[PDB]
């Protein structure tokens, strides 16, 4: 059996039945529906005017979580604490403190300040949770290392960033959740071969973009502006994309020359997360920052949703004048749907998704060199993608929300 | 020379020397090719005869090195080139024994590839005269190149191949040895192993297209059949030197006056051979007028269907669609030749008279499209081309340069808008690889010159190409800002005066983008961006000071292709007449040569001389050339570290109390011949190869 | 199968262009050169793969040296190749410096008939893929290139290509000596099918010690000394020499250096610490003018045309002499055309222009500062590799001979040593 759940692909909480729970992730699209935080009218959008609330995957019995990333760990209290849950957690202490700077940032975030037809659950929508579940969630992990067994329960190192592992459980079924043969420490692929059935719910989000094409996109018309003499707002977390973008910004002020402009960083939890990896922390907007303020800077806010951080106040000072710049680099929100409440916006939005992700090339590659019995993947990952005519699904079932399918 | 030259002969057969030098040894043929040309080669033998010491110990001592023994045979070919000679180097049976069993063809030296391509040289080099041809025949001196037809070494190989084809061709001036010669051809043809069919086609190939007389019909009467019989063979035998040999028999209409069957064997020939060789024999057969209408419109079908399994799949024979969905090695190549064979035969006349220029160009658009997205199937076969050329760098290459020589033929404007409409989304793509960018600039800017005003439609192409390559100037790989300054520099000399690139360029950010990559680290985008704000404020589109900012990357830069580029840049701006280097004349060249005077680079002293003479030919007064140039730096010039520096100052002081001491004419004399003149000369070589008092080749 | 052909050099140094045919990918391995020759020779045969872009998958390039990518802005621009040449990160920068060097070489030897020019150069380097590394790099779908650190110079690495399980790994000009600059060579165990090493040390402190004992001895007595070298070689290794010794033992006496072409060592530098340290896995030396030389007192210049081609080097070398006290020091192996072969052959007359015999009078000396892989580092790397068969593509076939039978005995493994255009077949 898998007893699927949260029918995003890339975000799942695939509870096995066996119980063990496969990912304990959060799909967050449901705060695109809201106003921000610095039902109304905004340039034929409607907008529910409360907390942004959080798409909950649609637990007493579940003992086991196999959290295997940081993006993909931002539903843990929900179903840990506050939620009649006993059991355990199991990660990477890399995985682990960075998710935990990720969901304290988030808390600091909504509590500072205390398609809708088309919206596939709005009965399941909670308010956010608080800063002493999310503890007592973090209390619950317990830590093991790369490749090392805990029915044999294996983390496997992964390529996707740091800490960033996917798992395999033997009897045979394995899985895959944020891997990249381009890269952290590269896949351990070779004891996923192996196999009776395989999950392939972590792919890529834009399979048309080479990764490194929109690494230098995102350079480009960052230096387009900062040369213009505008600035560039980067609505990325404080770990994830981030470390991707800064090893290759140095690099690109080394080549190109791009020097003498501020390159600055403000979330919660940053100063606690740049030790994970010119670039001046400061730990808010108001405060020291509000005097160290150099025209041409390059701020890399909390959170891409465009409602919480520090992020809602640069959209609402610069999103007037076109030499401002916002530049989006991430495969989990909309470029449209999280620019909603601001429309009428003057300031150049671009969309750059870093993506470090299999493509389905190198994703028929693995399966090739695996050879499955069988292969279960989301159904967006099994039929082609609805915006192109290629042949981008894996030729090797399928799950969607609340879909209990079985093997 | 000639008085070392005994010293020379002694040493090299002289075992307790060390090894000599084989670009030495190597270099003394040449000198000896050089030299027995104008004198008799007897004559020189006579004069010095330890050169038939040295051939007959070659002959006689069992222990020389592999470099001397070569050289010794190709010098003994060499000197035997004449018939006389050849007589007399058979007085004591030297070159019956020096090519035969007695000489190294007889001993273990011969495994070495340096003798025996050296043996093949001696050969063709004494193989001009009846006496050679007499000593061929008897001693079976082709049968050992019958043999070394098909030795290891691709270096021997093709020239034994050539030396029978010489061979062959002085002996028809039927011999024995023109008669065995094809003998062995039409043996070969008639082979059952690739390398003897390999050799045949590639022997008849070179004496088709060498010589063109009655032989060489009856040749190919009586080797046509032969021919024809390896299209039935599974599989085709050496399919390259097939087109080839057809390639330079039909060239020669002289052969298909003959039995017509000629035409019949590349009729057939572009109907079974394999995917990969019907491209090069059409095109070719296309290339020339001779062959039949009936032929060359069967040619031409299987040409373009390539690019007509993709107009058939997309916009919404088997044998090439199992060739362009097979894989991607095999789409990628069917589409790369077929457009290379396009690019061939877009600008000859004996392209067929209705070139399909509109079908051509949208299937060329297609292609691109399948590489860069957006390209719709039609069906399954769409299907598969617009996953399997999705990312496909060398295809997009290869029709970003068809669709570049696309221009040149003429057409509506829409040919020009579709166009134009796919080279900016491989512009502005972000997956497009530097390479695919470079094709593309060069491709848009083949596209905009052939749009006669810059013509409607073009200036919104401008508002949209600009704000792609002002992000292009910004890009992380110097490549792509070395090819965006290239493009900027070759757009603004065309239509630098045109209302439409004054108005449109300065209301971008480009010249304020091509003025900060003054700055960039890279070398390269320095120097591409000195020639870019040179042409960029030719014209007047500066967007003051930058004479400045030129003359500081000149004096104080750490690199020399800035510098390079900053001379050159005021080189066009004093023969243009720029208003910075023409609102006072003479004070802009006394600040700028000295500057050119203390360099530690060449080319931008000779660029310095090169603008000395361009004040010079804007004088014609005196007193101006008393400044720190055109009178002192070129005198300080002709005793120059190089010999272009030294030869550009001597060359513009031809062009004055001091100037009369100077021997100009002799100083050139001087300075026209190599640096190396005084030790690539005949003793200097002697001495170095003489040279005993040392002190191995290594890495330079 | 594998079939290899050394285009240009498989028994000889220089004109490196090893050409590699596996599944169904043909690379080229090198674009070398060879000085002396002067028409066409000088570069490798081509007319031997016939076009060349729908041919051949890649062209590597193993390091800077211009015997290693001479023809490579010939061979891409002239013969008509368009595609991917891959070169480590520091390769690509000094390889335009070193080759527009050459050009001024040739320009001088009139040899520019068929031959590159400088737009061309930067043509050819447009075309460059520059990897890093460690990286495995994808050219197809199946083929990937692999780069590694040889150790030799300034951005030399040791190229793994594959498709599938087979493989082969050019290993052009490594070193195996850890010392006071570039360290040593690392290949883990790729275990490939074909190892195509160097071989030019085949039968193999002190010179570092004695290059500053010869400096020094001839620097305190009034003498002057100059070392000829190229424009990015070498010279980068002995500043920093002549700056350690004159740490300890200054005597203020100058050191000058000119290219014209970069800087003294900085753009070296900026690329050196990160090779150097990170990538394995100065106000002694100053500038030089044209007219700085005829000042009297002990001096140390650093000359722009290696070898003694005709230039700077040669003006200054011809300008010592006549003086006992005054030195010259050849690193290198200065090639026969070049005055170099001339005076650390034996000679001591040597003649130019008109009959002007030149009385060199000089001290020569000649310390070989080639940081090559000796006989015991060649197993080592073999060692590392295990590979299935060695092939030898660099140096004298004289030497090869011993290091085939080294390599067939105490390692047994197959090694082919071909001449040029000798085809080998796995
Ligand atoms: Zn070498
Ligand atoms: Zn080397």
């Amino acid at each position: 059996k898998l007893y699927c759940l949260s029918g995003h692909p890339t975000l799942p909480c695939n509870v096995l039945k066996f119980t063990i729970m496969l990912d304990c992730g959060l799909d967050m699209t449901s705060t695109l529906n809201f106003l921000p935080l610095p039902l109304k009218e905004c340039s034929g959008h409607v907008f529910v005017d409360s907390v942004p609330e959080f798409c909950l995957p649609e637990l007493s019995t579940v003992d086991v979580i196999l959290i295997s990333n940081y993006h993909c760990m931002m539903a843990l209290p929900y179903i840990t604490e506050h939620t009649g849950f006993t059991g355990t957690v199991y990660a990477t202490e890399p995985t682990v403190q960075i998710g935990r700077l990720l969901m304290e940032e988030l808390v600091n975030f909504i509590e500072r300040v205390p398609p809708l037809k088309d919206a596939v659950e709005v009965s399941t929508w909670r308010r956010c949770y608080t800063m002493q579940e999310v503890n007592s969630a973090l209390s619950k992990i317990q830590l093991v290392g790369y490749s090392q067994k805990i029915v044999q329960v294996t983390p496997l190192s992964s390529g996707y960033a740091l800490g960033s592992s996917n798992w395999i459980i033997q009897s045979k079924v394995s899985y895959v959740s944020g891997s990249s043969l381009l890269t952290p420490q590269p896949m351990d692929q070779a004891s996923l071969k192996n196999s009776d059935v395989l999950v392939l719910t972590g792919l890529t989000q834009i399979p048309t973009a080479n990764p490194d094409g929109m690494v230098g996109e995102f350079c480009s018309n960052l230096a387009l502006t900062v040369r213009n003499g505008g600035n560039v707002l980067v609505p990325c977390y404080p770990s994830g994309v981030i470390y991707d973008l800064l090893e290759c910004l140095y690099q690109y002020i080394d080549s190109a020359g791009l020097s003498s402009v501020p390159l600055y960083f403000i979330s919660p939890v940053a100063n606690s997360s740049l030790e994970f990896s010119k670039l001046k922390h400061y730990p808010s907007i108001h405060g020291d920052f509000s005097n160290d303020f150099r025209q041409p800077c390059v701020v890399f806010t909390g959170h891409p949703s465009l409602r919480f951080g520090d992020v809602v106040h640069f959209m609402e000072l610069w999103g007037k004048s076109s030499l401002n710049t916002v530049i989006f680099t991430e495969p989990d929100f909309s470029y449209l749907e999280a620019l909603a409440p601001y429309q009428p916006l003057a300031m150049k939005c671009i969309y750059c998704p870093i993506d470090t992700r299999l493509n389905f090339i190198q994703v028929s590659k693995l399966l090739k060199e695996v050879q499955p019995l069988h292969v279960v993947c989301p159904e967006q990952y099994t039929q082609p993608p609805p915006a192109q005519s290629h042949r981008m699904d894996l030729m090797i079932p399928a799950m969607s929300y609340r879909r209990a399918e079985v093997l | 020379c000639a008085q070392l030259l005994p010293a020379l002969c002694a040493v090299l057969v002289d075992p307790r020397q060390p090894v000599a030098d084989d670009t030495c040894l190597e270099k003394l043929l040449d000198w000896f090719k050089t030299v027995t040309e104008g004198e008799s080669s007897v004559v020189l033998l006579q004069e010095h005869p330890c050169l038939v010491e040295l051939l007959s110990h070659v002959l006689k001592v069992q222990d020389l090195s592999s470099g001397v023994l070569s050289f010794s045979l190709r010098l003994a070919g060499t000197f035997a080139a004449q018939e006389n000679c050849f007589q007399y180097l058979q007085q004591g049976e030297l070159l019956p024994g020096l090519f035969g069993e007695p000489g190294p063809l007889g001993r273990a030296t011969w495994a070495v590839p340096t003798v025996r391509s050296g043996w093949i040289q001696g050969l063709r080099s004494l193989a001009q005269h009846p006496s050679a041809l007499r000593f061929l025949a008897d001693h079976g001196a082709v049968d050992t190149i019958f043999s070394l037809q098909g030795d290891s070494s691709l270096f021997v190989a093709s020239a034994a191949s050539q030396l029978l084809v010489h061979v062959l061709a002085l002996s028809m001036r039927w011999p024995a040895c023109a008669q065995k010669i094809m003998d062995h051809v039409e043996e070969s043809l008639c082979s059952a192993a690739t390398p003897k069919v390999t050799q045949a086609l590639n022997v008849l190939t070179t004496t088709f297209g060498r010589c063109q007389s009655p032989w060489t019909e009856a040749l190919w009467v009586r080797l046509s059949p032969r021919v024809a019989c390896l299209l039935e063979r599974d599989p085709i035998p050496a399919a390259h030197s097939f087109v080839d040999l057809l390639l330079c028999v039909a060239r020669s209409p002289v052969f298909s006056s003959s039995d017509g069957s000629l035409w019949e064997t590349v009729a057939r020939a572009l109907s079974c051979l394999g995917p990969t060789h019907m491209g090069p024999l059409a095109l070719g057969i296309l290339k020339l007028e001779h062959c039949p209408q009936a032929l060359r419109t069967q040619a031409f079908q299987v040409l373009l269907q390539p690019l007509a399994c993709v107009l058939k799949a997309t916009v919404q024979d088997a044998t090439t669609v199992d060739t362009l969905l097979a894989s991607k090695s095999s789409c990628a190549g069917l589409l790369c030749r077929t457009l290379a064979h396009l690019e061939e035969l877009q600008p000859l006349p004996q392209r067929p008279s209705p070139w399909p220029q509109a079908s051509l160009l949208g299937a060329t658009v297609t292609v691109l499209r399948l590489c860069d997205g957006s390209a719709a199937p039609a069906s399954s076969v769409g299907g598969h081309l617009c996953g399997t050329l999705a990312g496909c760098v060398r295809v997009q290459r290869a029709a970003l340069d068809f669709l570049g020589t696309l221009s040149q033929g003429t057409g509506p404007q829409e040919l020009v808008t579709q166009a134009l409409a796919v080279l900016l989304e491989c512009l502005e793509s972000p997956g497009s690889s530097p390479t695919v960018l470079k094709k593309a600039f060069q491709a848009t800017l083949r596209w905009l010159l052939s749009s006669p005003d810059l013509g409607p439609l073009i200036p919104q192409f401008l508002r949209e190409l600009f704000p792609v390559l002002q992000k292009r100037l910004c890009h992380p790989c110097w490549e792509v800002r070395d090819s965006a300054l290239e493009f900027l520099t070759q757009l603004s000399r065309h239509w630098g005066g045109q209302a439409d690139f004054r108005c449109a360029l300065l209301a971008s950010e480009v010249p304020q983008l091509a003025l900060q990559l003054l700055q960039d680290p890279e070398s390269y985008v320095r120097a591409s961006a000195v020639t870019a704000m040179g042409q960029l404020s030719s014209q007047g589109l500066h967007a003051q000071s930058l004479f400045l900012e030129l003359l500081h990357i000149l004096s104080v830069d750490s690199e020399g292709f800035p510098r390079r580029a900053v001379m050159q840049v005021f080189t066009e701006w004093l023969r243009d007449g720029h208003a910075d280097a023409a609102q006072d004349t003479e004070q802009f060249v006394a600040t700028v040569l000295q500057a050119a005077s203390r360099d530690l680079d060449w080319e931008v002293r000779a660029q310095g001389l090169e603008l000395a003479l361009v004040f010079l030919g804007q004088t014609l007064a005196l007193r101006a050339l008393c400044h720190v140039g055109l009178f002192d730096f070129a005198f300080c010039a002709l005793f120059d570290c190089d010999r272009p520096v030294a030869q550009k100052s001597c060359d513009l002081l031809l062009f004055l109390a001091m100037l009369r001491s100077l021997d100009l004419e002799g100083l050139r004399s001087t300075l026209a011949e190599s640096s190396d003149h005084v030790e690539k000369s005949p003793q200097s070589l002697l001495q170095d190869m003489l040279a005993t008092g040392g002190f191995e080749a290594d890495c330079y | 199968e594998i079939r290899v052909t050394p285009l240009g050099a498989g028994q000889d140094v220089g004109r490196s262009c090893i050409l590699v045919s596996i599944a169904g990918k043909n690379v080229m391995l090198d674009c070398g050169m060879h000085m002396g020759f002067n028409d066409d020779r000088r570069f490798p045969d081509f007319s031997y793969i016939t076009r060349l872009t729908d041919f051949l998958d890649c062209v590597i390039i193993s390091h800077f040296h211009l015997d290693h990518c001479g023809a490579l802005p010939y061979f891409s621009e002239m013969v008509g190749y368009d595609g991917p040449i891959y070169m480590t990160h520091p390769t690509q920068a000094i390889c335009p410096i070193l080759l527009e060097d050459y050009r001024k070489i040739a320009v001088d030897k009139k040899g520019e008939a068929n031959f590159f020019t400088s737009q061309m150069i930067k043509d050819c380097m447009k075309k460059v893929v520059a990897v890093h590394l460690h990286q495995t790099v994808q050219v197809d779908d199946e083929l990937e290139i692999k780069a590694y650190y040889a150790g030799h110079v300034l951005g030399a690495a040791m190229f793994q290509i594959k498709v599938g399980s087979e493989s082969v790994v050019y290993t052009g000009d490594y070193n195996m000596t850890p010392d006071r600059h570039l360290g040593a060579a690392w290949i883990d165990k790729c275990r490939p099918n074909l190892l195509i090493t160097e071989s030019t040390y085949a039968t193999t402190r002190c010179r570092e010690r004695d290059f500053l004992k010869k400096v020094h001895e001839t620097v305190e007595r009034g003498g002057k000394v100059l070392i000829p070298v190229f424009a990015l070689g070498r010279a980068q290794e002995l500043c920093i020499l002549l700056e350690t010794f004159w740490e300890r033992m200054n005597l203020k006496v100058p050191i000058y250096f000119s290219t014209g072409l970069t800087e003294k060592a900085n753009h070296y530098y900026k690329l050196f610490i990160p090779w150097t340290n990170q990538k394995i896995r100065f106000k002694h030396i100053k500038a030089f003018d044209r007219a700085f030389a005829d000042n009297p007192g002990p001096m140390v210049v650093f000359a722009t045309p290696g070898m003694l081609h005709a230039g700077q080097s040669l003006q200054i070398f011809r300008k010592w002499a006549g003086n006992e006290k005054n030195m010259v020091i050849m690193p290198g192996y200065c090639v026969q055309g070049t005055v170099g072969h001339k005076i650390l052959s034996g000679q001591r007359k040597l003649e130019m222009e008109g009959r002007q015999v030149l009385e060199v009078k000089m001290q020569v000396e000649y310390m070989s500062f080639s940081a090559h892989a000796d006989a015991k580092g060649i197993m080592q790397l073999v060692g590392q590799a295990e590979p299935e068969s060695v092939l030898l593509v660099h140096g004298e076939a004289k030497k090869m001979e011993f290091l085939k039978q080294k390599i067939e005995q105490e390692l047994r493994v197959n090694c082919y040593m071909p001449a040029n255009g000798e085809t080998v077949t796995l």
